This record gives structure tokens, C-alpha cells and sequence, in this order.
RNA sequence: AGGGCACCACC
RNA sequence: ACGAGACUCUGGCAUGCUAACUAGUUACGCGACCCCCGAGCGGUCGGCGUCCCCCAACUUCUUAGAGGGACAAGUGGCGUUCAGCCACCCGAGAUUGAGCAAUAACAGGUCUGUGAUGCCCUUAGAUGUCCGGGGCUGCACGCGCGCUACACUGACUGGCUCAGCGUGUGCCUACCCUACGCCGGCAGGCGCGGGUAACCCGUUGAACCCCAUUCGUGAUGGGGAUCGGGGAUUGCAAUUAUUCCCCAUGAACGAGGAAUUCCCAGUAAGUGCGGGUCAUAAGCUUGCGUUGAUUAAGUCCCUGCCCUU
């Protein structure tokens, strides 16, 4: 019994990716990869399977389960927790070598597959509508 | 900006003056002397402290230094 | 025998923590099975009123707010030996509730 | 595996003719992305932007005015369309055609105001002028016309590599120019 | 005149009414030599590569 | 084996609907050329057979999310509500057409009412539902 | 199909009221007082009338049973909230008032009110605004 | 001045859309709309009807935009 | 019967700002002179053993016109936790 | 006369 | 020495610690459905159950405590080689956002917050107090904060698919949040339950967005003011329309002169959702998420403020 649990995060929506020894399957809520909205964004979530290769994910069966957040968020949060996911594992089952190859391509072509982006919303403050906006001001 | 205040620059120069064979140019262990040897508030302050410390301990080995009189 | 649930309420995490902390080793003593400090999320009640007492000036806010923090402890026991191990001296500020 | 725009669009063909303004278009290699989507964080420092796919750029130049702020989604639509109508109606790759329009619609020669005074353009204002004036043109197309904004794009875009005086970047441009010519 | 290519190799500093221009130093790319100085509006940095309509004129300090 | 979260959701809202006006069992309303479907609409729908669009829409719901009842599924249909010069707000379904629809598939013995409230899918329905994604499963392939 | 027949009207004259045949049926009907795009479609939906063609697609027996379905709403089971006049004051009747006689039904509305010098025909008769709006500022 | 389009073809409008329109590299509602002097929705139907004669190939079809081109 | 009331005494009187504040109230009160009784109240609570200790008093202290008198002894903060 | 600072200044 | 900084709260990191039936995951058992084919250790399940007589392990996801973590610390360059600045590596992060905030002042605002208050006024035909009705909203006009728009980067009609902050039955005190079932086209009505709350609303099926449809440059299916008729709900009472719903009516407005506001990163802007007010209730405000940029890393030209002579 070989599994990896995952995640990934952008903004308020977080995804965890199970990934164990399977045959090739990925699920996301249990639908497939390519049936996820909105499809404008697939080649996103496609990009670790097209980067790495079908071969690489050939042996294991990942589902992922994703809430929070928003639709653009989701899709970041599922691609960066299959990089993860997949990193992990190799780490874990496979030797260091084929971790540290797939990783520097994840890495090389986009640092946000691998790595979070902190960025959140500010908060408001009084005097305007946002948190620097500022209510229009007059004079006479 | 980035410059240290009077707090953080006497603190450390009284620290090297005090504990000079201690320290080092490794800023981790000037961390745990600093906060085995004083009492600093906060963790912030100590490692301001503790870096500071480590760059003077670099400009002592490299030569005099007018501040700290060991 | 019964299972008592012990509810803690205060504003106050240090004094929280620490009656937590002194039921926790007082159940151990007695070796009880003790179900560990469940903490339920915390309540930030907030109040956002404008500072002046008039309606002059630049408009600026205070935003009053409260901290209610919620603890959850669970034993086997009788219940005289709850009461007893709910007898040590409770900190100011911290609110049980036991439940069989 | 070679890593196409769109899925359709390859880039190792595509050729920057200007050495000035090869460094700030990122069109190829490790600039060759999938989609005009990536969420970076390209205006944290200077010129960092510079590293945005010039795709990407286009994209994010589109989302004027208020009404569209914030639907990358809808100008990545946008974007997809015009480059399939580029293609259909040019034969050529719609990279190819965008790399041209910027080069020609990017203004070598400006006037300050400081009585003006003639300078020169750096590159990369010469790249974020071009990329305005191309969305400009194509906006200003598209309103209150049957024209869809794709289409508008798609003919912006071709006659700026063209070079033809139909399109609006290369008469702002032109226009700049002479003004920069006369106040030197 | 022909346009002319030249290097940016040293930026001076800051030039204008509002500082919006940048006084530079550029080398010409055809000739090594002749080496002067331009007024660049936008940001610019070292090894930029600047396109002189008119390689004849000087910045002259704005 | 194909099952509903295998294919495309559209289409197979589509291919449903079109199931339940060939079966030609399914209940309908008097007033469904009429009425619009909320507050929030300007215009009644323009589809003649929108009815048999949204069973087979609430049927979907059902598969994915059982224990639904007519407020969820007011929910569900909910959308903006312009409010002339005034911002917009959300705004509910109609009631009345979420529950002749529910009760309409009711009547077809593909729902049955959840013990805990609400309604769900009876096994018949869920084979009904997998069938018409394995036939949208192989119309796509 | 696409190609325009013979019998195509440009202009059709219906209740004193010039209908444009280049509109869709449903939107061109809109043009008499009294319909509004609710009521057409419903009209329409009663009379069994494609709303895919254009006004002037349609035959005179069509455009006869519209008019009837129109100026009879009650006999084809359109319900009594889809009208523009609604248990009438005087008569006691659900109807659907078009154009003149949308017109009379306005001035006669007004004419009683300003004849039992109600306060909203008072306002009617000075020009002011009838339903408690704030006069200071706008509706200069 | 004000454009005035029709709203379905004469004799000589649909000819000449049979005629020139599948030999256009780009085939779209709104360029078939310009050049006819047709409405959206006639360009729009017209264009189906020669898809489903086989005159022209589909490019791209989506909600906002729609691409044909020639054979 | 279920509320009992018990009375304790202040441990450090010179250091209770209440305490200070009531007693040069009553001082006032009593017809003593303002900067008397501000600097007695002073020195009392610097010999308490504070750090430093600042006193106020505003109003018609002199004549019609109202102002503000300010008594510090010692180390006073002003920002932060 | 010279020198600083600020999208409640400008560029 | 005060102020600045430090500080407190907040954001981001921890597959390390603590440990959870008011949070879950994974595994297993049962059940439902699909595939005869390739029927399996198959796929889907917010279907049920597994300390709770007894029947399973854990904490990645959630919650929240402790501790750790970042220091211009490392490398290169500039610098008097000081203080420090620039770039780069590693890194979750190399400037998150707030709160607090000196001396000395202003005849700045508030006696309409106060059983804070001096003096003056009034005090039974009252300026006390209650009750009834009206007004505070009144409309040739001028000004300020705003909302909705002028459309196709759109409107409409379907379909699909994602949040976060937080509130909820009350001393007086009447007034809570609502699931589900039925009736009605809608606003709504009736019944029957849960929740004093990580327990119920609620997996808060939000909008924009996404996918299709119709429209086709026409003051047009843009816009939705004004106005007629009818139906509900709150209330003791709805006229000078409380609010809501339905049909109808369909104004200006085609991007705005002089002038002028706010703002640099999850920011501006778009978009909706909570709280306050609240019997009835948001075009306001205070918060929250969601989508998400262009431009700049400068200057003293304008407007100001400050310093030196
Ligand atoms: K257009
Ligand atoms: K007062
Ligand atoms: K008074
Ligand atoms: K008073
Ligand atoms: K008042
Ligand atoms: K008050
Ligand atoms: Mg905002
Ligand atoms: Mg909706
Ligand atoms: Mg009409
Ligand atoms: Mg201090
Ligand atoms: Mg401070
Ligand atoms: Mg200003
Ligand atoms: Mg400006
Ligand atoms: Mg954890
Ligand atoms: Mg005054
Ligand atoms: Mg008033
Ligand atoms: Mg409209
Ligand atoms: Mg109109
Ligand atoms: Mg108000």
C-alpha cells in the first residue's frame, strides 16, 4: 500500500491530491481531468501530465479533491497539487534521482506548480471602498 | 530601509564587547549565545541583535573597530 | 460508567490553557481515559463605531472587537470523580459547563 | 515535447527582426507557454514584466475599459479567436504577425515637453507603447460596430505588421514621430 | 541619415521637469567609438539597445 | 461502465431531456406556456420544451446531490436580479415550478422523498441516468 | 427559406398601428400600445404562431387570429394577472386595453381623479411627481 | 447615414452570397454582414445553410465568435 | 443569599491611578490649591516607587478663561502594546 | 538663495 | 528621556509537536447503479456503518495551542569602505496590512450622548410631560457624496460550476435564523421540524465568470425614469405612493466643457455576500471573499509641508 496525500493552495481554494500505485487514473471530484471547468483554462491542469510525460503517471492513481476559492483558483490549486502529489511520491516509493528530474522540469517551467503563491486579499479600511481606495474628496 | 537603531547597535556592541570569545561569524549560533546570555524580548529584536553581531564579529576579524574596545 | 463532557469558555487563552492543562493532568492522576483539549474555533464578536460623539471631522472608526475561545474535554468516569477533579481551583475568567 | 500557443501555434520559428527589442519580447523557448494565462507575479519589481510572454502581455492590455477589468478568461477567448483569424487570413504563424506589429507599431522617437525636446524610446516603453496602441486600435474598432472585437483585433494586428497606414498604432506612431522630428 | 544602434553602457541619472527622462551613456554599435550622450524616455537600463533617428545631436543636459 | 460524472454535464442534460419527451409520461403543467421561471427573469424561456429541460437538469442535481427539496432547488435555479437604476442582488427560483417538477419525476418513479426530507434518486432512476451517459459516452466516442 | 417570398409585407397596419415587417413577429407587435414583450409572447404562444419568422412572413388568416387572441385574451385561458387592466373600477371587468384605448383608459383615470380633487390628481394637474418622490433636486 | 440591412435575401443577394462567399479565406457572420448588407442573424442562418451544403469548412465555433473558411 | 460582598484593602495606594485621582479630587474639593495638591500627589506616588507619573488638570482653574496645567515626574510611555 | 519630502503633489 | 523604532493584532510557511463523533481523511464491510467485454484488487456515490454492549487506523486536508522560521543572514558590486544601497542564490516569505502614537496648540466640533456641568431662561394658559393630527419629504433654481447607464469585450433565454467574513429565539422587549412537505404564476400562505449554534439553516449550490441560444448597429430585445391598473406582507395606522410582486407605459442618455478625485499588487477596477440601521428596510456605511490588470521604482515642474543661510 503505497499512497501520498497533497495539496496545494491559491487564494482561499485548496485541493489534495491521493495519489497511490494505480494504472493511470486521474479524478478531479470524480470527474475526469478533462471534463473540469472552464475548459479555456485545460492546457493549466493538463500541464504537469504534458510536461512529465503520460509515462510518469502511468503508475499511480491520483484523485483530487478540491474546495474553496474560486473557478481560476481551483484549477491552480488542482494542477500545483498534482505536481506535488507526483513529486512526493517519487520521493517516497522511487529513488531521489527521478524526484529530482521531474521536479527541476516542474520547476524550470512554472515555480508555482511546485511552490504556493501567498498573495491574499487585503483588507478593507474605512474612508473608501477598498483597502487603498479612498472616497472622492471635495472642496468647495 | 534597513538600518538598525541605537537599541540594536549598542545591544549588540555591548554583547561582543562581553562575550566576544563566544561568538562567531555563523549567524545561528550567534542567535542561541545572544539568547542564552541576555534577555531580549522579543524574538525579533534578538535576531536583529544576533545579525548585527554577526556582521560586526566579520568587520573585527577583518580589522579594528572604533565602537567595541575588547 | 457515564461520559462527562466538560465545556471551557473564556477570553482569556493563558488562563484557558492552563485550567485545560490542570483538568488534563488531574484525569491522568486519577488515570481516567481523557479525551485531549477539542478547541472549537474561535469567536471575534465585533463592534465598529465612529470615534466622535458629534458628527464632526474626518470620519474615522473603532473596531471593538472579542475573543471567545472554546475548549472541549471528555471523560470516563463517575461522577463524584468528575466533581472532584472539577473541584481544584478554577482561574478568574474561565466558565465550565459539565455534562453527563 | 515542443510546447505550442493554444495547442496549435509553435514558436520556434517565430523571428524577432530588431536586436533592440529581442531581450523584451518573450515569444520563445522558456517563454513558450501553453496559454496566455500564467498568474505570475510580474510587476513585483522592474522590469520583470520584460519576462511575461508577449501573448500574455496582449492579454492582460485587453481587459479596457472598466466594464472589462478583471475577465482575463473573456481576452483570453479574444485572443484565441484572432489568432485563428490571422492565420486563416494570412497563411502565416499569428506569433509571427504579433512579433511584427509590436516591432513596427513601437515608437523609436518621442517628445518630452519639457517647448517640447526630442528623446529617444527605451525599448521596453518602445514594447508596452506598441502593445497599448494595437489594443487601442482594436477597442476602438470593435465599439458601436457589428465587427467583433476578434475580427477588429485579427485586422489591427495584421496591418500593424504590415506596416499600412490602416491601422491605428502606425498612425500614432507616425504621428509621434513627426511631432518628435519637429521638436528637434 | 541612416538609424543608427547604440548600446547603453552607463546611466547617468535622472533629467526632466517631472525626472520622467533618463540621461545615458550609449556606444555605437557600428563604430566602438564615438560614444555620447542621450536623453531615453522609459525605463532603461545597461545594455539596452537605443535606436538614434539622429545620432548627431547631444543631450546637452536637457 | 460510464456513469453520469464521465461525460459532458450539457450534453447530458440534453440527451435526458430528450429522453423524458420521448417517453412522453412526464407530467406538465397547464401554465408552463405562461409562466416565467423566476422574479428575476424578464422573458419566459425561450425553449417551448422547457420543462423537460429542467427535470432533466433536477434529475442531474439529484444523482450528484440527493436530499434536495424545493427551497435547495430554488437555490439551485436562483440568479441575478437587475433592479433598474439599483444594484443587483440574488434572487430564488419559482417554487411552484421546482415542485411540479420534482413531483413530476415523482410520478415517473424515477424520485422517491428522502427519509431525512428532500428527495433523491430511486435505484431506477439511477439506472436511467447511467444509461443515458453510457449512450452520451458513446455518441462522443 | 433564406429567400424573401412574394407575399412579404414591409409595413403592416394593425389596431391604427404601423408594425415593421422586418422585425421577428413576437418584437414587432410590441410596437402597439398596450403590448408589451411579455404579453406578445404569450399572445403568440396562444395563437400557435412560429416565433422564428418575421412579421411580414405571416399570412393574413395568422395575422387575424393574432389580433383576435389579442383583443381577447380571456377566451384563450390567458390568466387575469398577465393583464394591463385588472378588475376595472368602473365595470368591474379584466381586460387588456390597446392603444387608443390604453390612452382613454389614462385620461379617464386622471379625469376621475382630478374631479374628486384627490391629492394624486392634484399633482397630476399641477405636473408633479404623483408617487412621493423628493422634488428638491431632480425632475428639474 | 443609417445602414440598412435585410432581413431575407433577394434573387440577386443570395446569388451573390452562393456565388463569392465560399471562395473568402475568412468566412464570418459579421464580414459576410459588411460585404451583403445583410443582418447578423440572416449572415448567421446563411452561413449554417452552406456548412450544411458543404460550400464552406467550419474553422472554430463558439458562443461569440463563429470562423468558417473556404474548401 | 447568593451574593455576599467582601471589602479588601489596595496593596499600593501610591500606585493606584484611581486612588490618586479621587484623592486630589477630594484635595480640590477642600479648597487646596491646584499646584499644591497636583505636586503632593506627585511626589506621593513617585516616593510609591512608580517609574514617572503625569498629572492633568483642565478647566476654569483661573479666572474665566479655561486652560490645562501639566504635572510629569519622571519616565512616561505614550505608544504601543 | 540653496536643500529635502508626499499618488490627501506631480510624472 | 519622549516621539520613530521596538511593541500588539493580522497574512503567508511547518506531511515536525499536541489531538479531536460539534472536523475530517484513508482503509475496510454492506448497499445502489454502469460495463460480459476487456465483469475487475474496475468505476461513481455529500448512500449507510466501523472508540459510542463489541465492532479502524490516522491527522495531509479543518480547527487552535506551543514552539520554530528572516537576520540585509550568504555571494557579487558600489560606498569614506563606515552607516548603508543595488543585484542574485537558497528560501513560504528578502518592504503584508492595521492598531497604538510626543511637546505645543485651535476660542476647530459636540452643553441635541449622558443622573457630565457653571450661569441665564422657563416652570401649571409650561420651553415639563402625554395624546391626536400635520411637518422634518414641500419645488422656477445652485452645489456636494453616490447608484444606473449610454451597449455586441453586450442584452436575453437556458445549461454548467466555485467563496469568505459573519448573524441567528432578546431583563425591560413586543421583534430570531430557517430546513422539509403542501397550496399559489409571483410576491406570498398553511403545516410540520432543527438550532441559544464547528451540532440547525449550511457542503452557506453567491454574482461576475464559463458553455450554448436569440437579437444585429436601429434610442434597438441598449436604458429603465415617469406613469395606469391589480395582488400581497409589516404595522394600531401605509394617502404625500413603507416595502414586495404582476401586466402595461418606455423619458434623458450615443462616453460628457472649464475643472477635478482616488490609486502601484492580489492593488485599481468589475462582481456579488454579510454586519449596522431594521416592526417594515439599503442607491449609505463598515467588513468579506471572487475575477484581476495597465503604468512606475522617478522628480521638485504644479500643490503643499519641512530645513539652512
Ligand atoms: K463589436
Ligand atoms: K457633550
Ligand atoms: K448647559
Ligand atoms: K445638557
Ligand atoms: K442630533
Ligand atoms: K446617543
Ligand atoms: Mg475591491
Ligand atoms: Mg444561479
Ligand atoms: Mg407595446
Ligand atoms: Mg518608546
Ligand atoms: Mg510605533
Ligand atoms: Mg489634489
Ligand atoms: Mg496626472
Ligand atoms: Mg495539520
Ligand atoms: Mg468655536
Ligand atoms: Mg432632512
Ligand atoms: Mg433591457
Ligand atoms: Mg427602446
Ligand atoms: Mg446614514
Amino acid at each position: 500500500l503505497q499512497s501520498v496525500q497533497v495539496f496545494g493552495r491559491k487564494k482561499t481554494a485548496t485541493a489534495v491530491a491521493h495519489c497511490k500505485r494505480g494504472n493511470g487514473l486521474i479524478k478531479v471530484n470524480g470527474r475526469p481531468l478533462e471534463m473540469i471547468e472552464p475548459r479555456t483554462l485545460q492546457y493549466k491542469l493538463l500541464e504537469p501530465v504534458l510536461l512529465l510525460g503520460k509515462e510518469r503517471f502511468a503508475g499511480v492513481d491520483i484523485r483530487v479533491r478540491v474546495k474553496g476559492g474560486g473557478h481560476v483558483a481551483q484549477i491552480y490549486a488542482i494542477r500545483q497539487s498534482i505536481s506535488k502529489a507526483l513529486v512526493a511520491y517519487y520521493q517516497k516509493y522511487v529513488d531521489e534521482a527521478s524526484k529530482k528530474e521531474i521536479k527541476d522540469i516542474l520547476i524550470q517551467y512554472d515555480r508555482t506548480l511546485l511552490v504556493a503563491d501567498p498573495r491574499r486579499c487585503e483588507s478593507k479600511k474605512f474612508g473608501g471602498p477598498g483597502a487603498r481606495a479612498r472616497y472622492q474628496k471635495s472642496y468647495r | 530601509g534597513r538600518v538598525r537603531t541605537k537599541t540594536v547597535k549598542k545591544a549588540a556592541r555591548v554583547i561582543i564587547e562581553k562575550y566576544y570569545t563566544r561568538l562567531g561569524n555563523d549567524f545561528h549560533t550567534n542567535k542561541r549565545v545572544c539568547e542564552e546570555i541576555a534577555i531580549i524580548p522579543s524574538k525579533k529584536l534578538r535576531n536583529k541583535i544576533a545579525g548585527y553581531v554577526t556582521h560586526l564579529m566579520k568587520r573585527i576579524q577583518r580589522g579594528p573597530v572604533r565602537g567595541i574596545s575588547i | 460508567i457515564h461520559r462527562i463532557r466538560i465545556t471551557l469558555t473564556s477570553r482569556n487563552v493563558k488562563s484557558l490553557e492552563k485550567v485545560c492543562a490542570d483538568l488534563i493532568r488531574g484525569a491522568k492522576e486519577k488515570n481516567l481515559k481523557v479525551k485531549g483539549p477539542v478547541r472549537m474555533p474561535t469567536k471575534t464578536l465585533r463592534i465598529t463605531t465612529r470615534k466622535t460623539p458629534c458628527g464632526e471631522g474626518s470620519k474615522t472608526w473603532d473596531r471593538f472587537q472579542m475573543r471567545i475561545h472554546k475548549r472541549l474535554i471528555d471523560l470516563h468516569s463517575p461522577s463524584e470523580i468528575v466533581k472532584q477533579i472539577t473541584s481544584i481551583s478554577i482561574e478568574p475568567g474561565v466558565e465550565v459547563e459539565v455534562t453527563i | 515535447p515542443d510546447i505550442k500557443l493554444f495547442g496549435k501555434w509553435s514558436t520556434d520559428d517565430v523571428q524577432i527582426n530588431d536586436i533592440s527589442l529581442q531581450d523584451y519580447i518573450a515569444v520563445k523557448e522558456k517563454y513558450a507557454k501553453y496559454l496566455p494565462h500564467s498568474a505570475g507575479r510580474y510587476a513585483a519589481k522592474r522590469f520583470r514584466k520584460a519576462q511575461c510572454p508577449i501573448v500574455e502581455r496582449l492579454t492582460n492590455s485587453m481587459m479596457m475599459h472598466g466594464r472589462n477589468n478583471g475577465k482575463k478568461l473573456m481576452t483570453v477567448r479574444i485572443v484565441k479567436h484572432a489568432f485563428e483569424i490571422i492565420h486563416l487570413l494570412t497563411g502565416e504563424n499569428p506569433l509571427q504577425v504579433l512579433v511584427n506589429a509590436i516591432i513596427n507599431s513601437g515608437p523609436r522617437e518621442d517628445s518630452t515637453r519639457i517647448r517640447r525636446q526630442a528623446v529617444d524610446v527605451s525599448p521596453l516603453r518602445r514594447v508596452n507603447q506598441a502593445i497599448w496602441l494595437l489594443c487601442t486600435g482594436a477597442r476602438e474598432a470593435a465599439f458601436r460596430n457589428i465587427k467583433t472585437i476578434a475580427e477588429c483585433l485579427a485586422d489591427e494586428l495584421i496591418n500593424a505588421a504590415k506596416g499600412s497606414s490602416n491601422s491605428y498604432a502606425i498612425k500614432k506612431k507616425d504621428e509621434l514621430e513627426r511631432v518628435a522630428k519637429s521638436n528637434r | 541619415q541612416p538609424i543608427k544602434l547604440a548600446r547603453v553602457t552607463k546611466v547617468l541619472g535622472r533629467t526632466g521637469s517631472q525626472g520622467q527622462c533618463t540621461q545615458v551613456r550609449v556606444e555605437f554599435m557600428d563604430d566602438t567609438s564615438r560614444s555620447i550622450i542621450r536623453n531615453v524616455k522609459g525605463p532603461v537600463r545597461e545594455g539596452d539597445v537605443l535606436t538614434l533617428l539622429e545620432s548627431e545631436r547631444e543631450a546637452r543636459r536637457l | 461502465g460510464v456513469t453520469v460524472k464521465d461525460v459532458n454535464q450539457q450534453e447530458f442534460v440534453r440527451a435526458l431531456a430528450a429522453f423524458l419527451k420521448k417517453s412522453g409520461k412526464l407530467k406538465v403543467p397547464e401554465w408552463v406556456d405562461t409562466v416565467k421561471l423566476a422574479k428575476h427573469k424578464e422573458l419566459a424561456p425561450y425553449d417551448e420544451n422547457w420543462f423537460y429541460t429542467r427535470a432533466a437538469s433536477t434529475a442531474r442535481h439529484l444523482y450528484l446531490r440527493g436530499g434536495a427539496g424545493v427551497g435547495s432547488m430554488t437555490k439551485i435555479y436562483g440568479g441575478r436580479q437587475r433592479n433598474g437604476v439599483m444594484p443587483s442582488h440574488f434572487s430564488r427560483g419559482s417554487k411552484s415550478v421546482a415542485r411540479r417538477v420534482l413531483q413530476a419525476l415523482e410520478g415517473l418513479k424515477m424520485v422517491e422523498k428522502d427519509q431525512d426530507g428532500g428527495r433523491k434518486l430511486t435505484p431506477q432512476g439511477q439506472r436511467d441516468l447511467d444509461r443515458i451517459a453510457g449512450q452520451v459516452a458513446a455518441a462522443n466516442k | 427559406s433564406l429567400v424573401i417570398p412574394e407575399k412579404f409585407q414591409h409595413i403592416l397596419r394593425v389596431l391604427n398601428t404601423n408594425i415593421d415587417g422586418r422585425r421577428k413577429i413576437a418584437f414587432a407587435i410590441t410596437a402597439i400600445k398596450g403590448v408589451g414583450r411579455r404579453y406578445a409572447h404569450v399572445v403568440l404562444r396562444k395563437a400557435d404562431i412560429d416565433l422564428t419568422k418575421r412579421a411580414g412572413e405571416l399570412t393574413e388568416d395568422e395575422v387575424e387570429r393574432v389580433i383576435t387572441i389579442m383583443q381577447n385574451p380571456r377566451q384563450y385561458k390567458i390568466p387575469d394577472w398577465f393583464l394591463n387592466r385588472q378588475k376595472d373600477v368602473k365595470d368591474g371587468k379584466y381586460s387588456q386595453v390597446l392603444a387608443n384605448g390604453l390612452d382613454n383608459k389614462l385620461r379617464e383615470d386622471l379625469e376621475r381623479l382630478k374631479k374628486i380633487r384627490a391629492h394624486r390628481g392634484l399633482r397630476h394637474f399641477w405636473g408633479l411627481r404623483v408617487r412621493g418622490q423628493h422634488t428638491k433636486t431632480t425632475g428639474r | 447615414d443609417k445602414l440598412n440591412n435585410l432581413v431575407l435575401f433577394d434573387k440577386a443577394t443570395y446569388d451573390k452570397l452562393c456565388k463569392e462567399v465560399p471562395n473568402y479565406k475568412l468566412i464570418t457572420p459579421a464580414v459576410v454582414s459588411e460585404r451583403l448588407k445583410i443582418r447578423g442573424s440572416l449572415a448567421r442562418a446563411a452561413l449554417q445553410e452552406l456548412l450544411s451544403k458543404g460550400l464552406i469548412k467550419l474553422v472554430s465555433k463558439h458562443r461569440a465568435q463563429v470562423i468558417y473558411t473556404r474548401n | 443569599g447568593s451574593v455576599e460582598l467582601y471589602a479588601e484593602k489596595v496593596a499600593t495606594r501610591g500606585l493606584c491611578a484611581i486612588a490618586q485621582a479621587e484623592s486630589l479630587r477630594y484635595k480640590l474639593l477642600g479648597g487646596l490649591a491646584v499646584r499644591r495638591a497636583c505636586y503632593g500627589v506627585l511626589r506621593f506616588i513617585m516616593e510609591s516607587g512608580a517609574k514617572g507619573c503625569e498629572v492633568v488638570v483642565s478647566g476654569k482653574l483661573r479666572g474665566q478663561r479655561a486652560k490645562s496645567m501639566k504635572f510629569v515626574d519622571g519616565l512616561m510611555i505614550h505608544s504601543g502594546d
